[PDB]
């Protein structure tokens, strides 16, 4: 994936 | 005055979710990066696919271009910038020194400079003829979601999931403004206005806010639409009436009127986050760009 296309966990 | 932005075309192509689109100052192409490791550049008036770019070993969060077209540099959970010549494809360089997934990029007006953001908390700016990297500021206490030159190219602003935003002097690596918001919620992007006396500031409390960063007051704040998760791309719109744009996690393209802050227009067909959105430099055209569900870019045109 992609930093930006995920949640901050 | 109240736009009517029409969808005119759909882009399908990426295999994972788009993270960013962005129109080449010409007018003539839009860019976009992609989960899937992967660019796409398409003709930015009939959405027609032009070519894929490819060499990123991880996901791409963001692209960016230089001012004469000619160039782009994109920011990869590989933790490297990559410099691409759009019109061959080729890499011309790789930038290394991040420790982090790299999140944002952007050249300034020169295209001499890149700025990057990454997770590993640092702005990095790297000289674009040898790709080496000329200053690493610590600029935040968590990833840095947003990176942009001013107009002249003498400041950088960056924004981060610390409720930071934070104005540097480029030529000195030193901050010269931060601002702080009511309880600091994270902020998911920021930039400069046209104009340049102004940054356009998004927070995961669903809100964008204007500020006047030269005396830290707030001029205006639009909301209405959700934004709690995502770092959202927000825009000036100037071709024809002032709004601000802004993707949506309701699969929602918003459109604001930048003095009243009213909505006026919601953009519907997406069937994912809006993740992405941009303006284009000279037609009242919007492209938008969405998430993992969809994976499809759209270009909108209105009269206004």
């Amino acid at each position: 994936g992609a930093a930006r296309c995920r949640v901050a966990s | 005055v109240k736009p009517n932005y029409a969808l005119k075309f759909t882009l399908a192509g990426h295999t994972k979710a788009v993270s960013s689109v962005k129109f080449s100052p010409n007018g003539e192409w839009l860019a976009s990066s992609s989960a899937d490791k992967l660019i796409k550049i398409w003709g930015a008036y009939d959405g027609k696919f032009e070519k894929t770019i490819s060499g990123h070993k991880l996901g791409i969060s963001d692209v960016a271009w230089s001012s004469d077209s000619n160039l782009l540099v994109s920011a990869s959970d590989d933790k490297t910038l990559k410099i691409w010549d759009v019109s061959s494809g080729k890499c011309l360089k790789t930038l290394k020194g991040h420790s982090n997934y790299v999140f944002c990029c952007n050249f300034n007006p020169q295209s001499n400079l890149i700025v990057s953001g990454s997770f590993d908390e640092s702005v990095r700016i790297w000289d674009v003829k040898t790709g080496k990297c000329l200053k690493t500021l610590p600029a935040h206490s968590d990833p840095v979601s947003a990176v942009h030159f001013n107009r002249d190219g003498s400041l950088i602003v960056s924004s981060s999931y610390d409720g930071l935003c934070r104005i540097w002097d480029t030529a000195s690596g030193q901050c010269l403004k931060t601002l702080i918001d009511d309880d600091n919620p994270p902020v998911s992007f920021v930039k400069f206005s046209p104009n340049g006396k102004y940054i356009l500031a998004a927070t995961l409390d669903n809100t964008l806010k204007l500020w006047d960063y030269s005396k830290g007051k707030c001029l205006k704040t639009y909301t209405g639409h959700k934004n709690e998760k995502y770092c959202i791309f927000a825009n000036f719109s100037v071709t024809g009436g002032k709004w601000i744009v802004s993707g949506s996690e309701d699969n929602l393209v918003y459109i604001w009127n930048l003095q009243t802050k009213e909505i006026v227009q919601k953009l519907q067909g997406h069937t994912d986050v809006v993740i992405s959105t941009a303006c284009h430099p000279t037609e009242n055209i919007i492209a938008s760009a969405a998430l993992e569900n969809d994976k499809t870019i759209k270009l909108w045109k209105s009269d206004c």
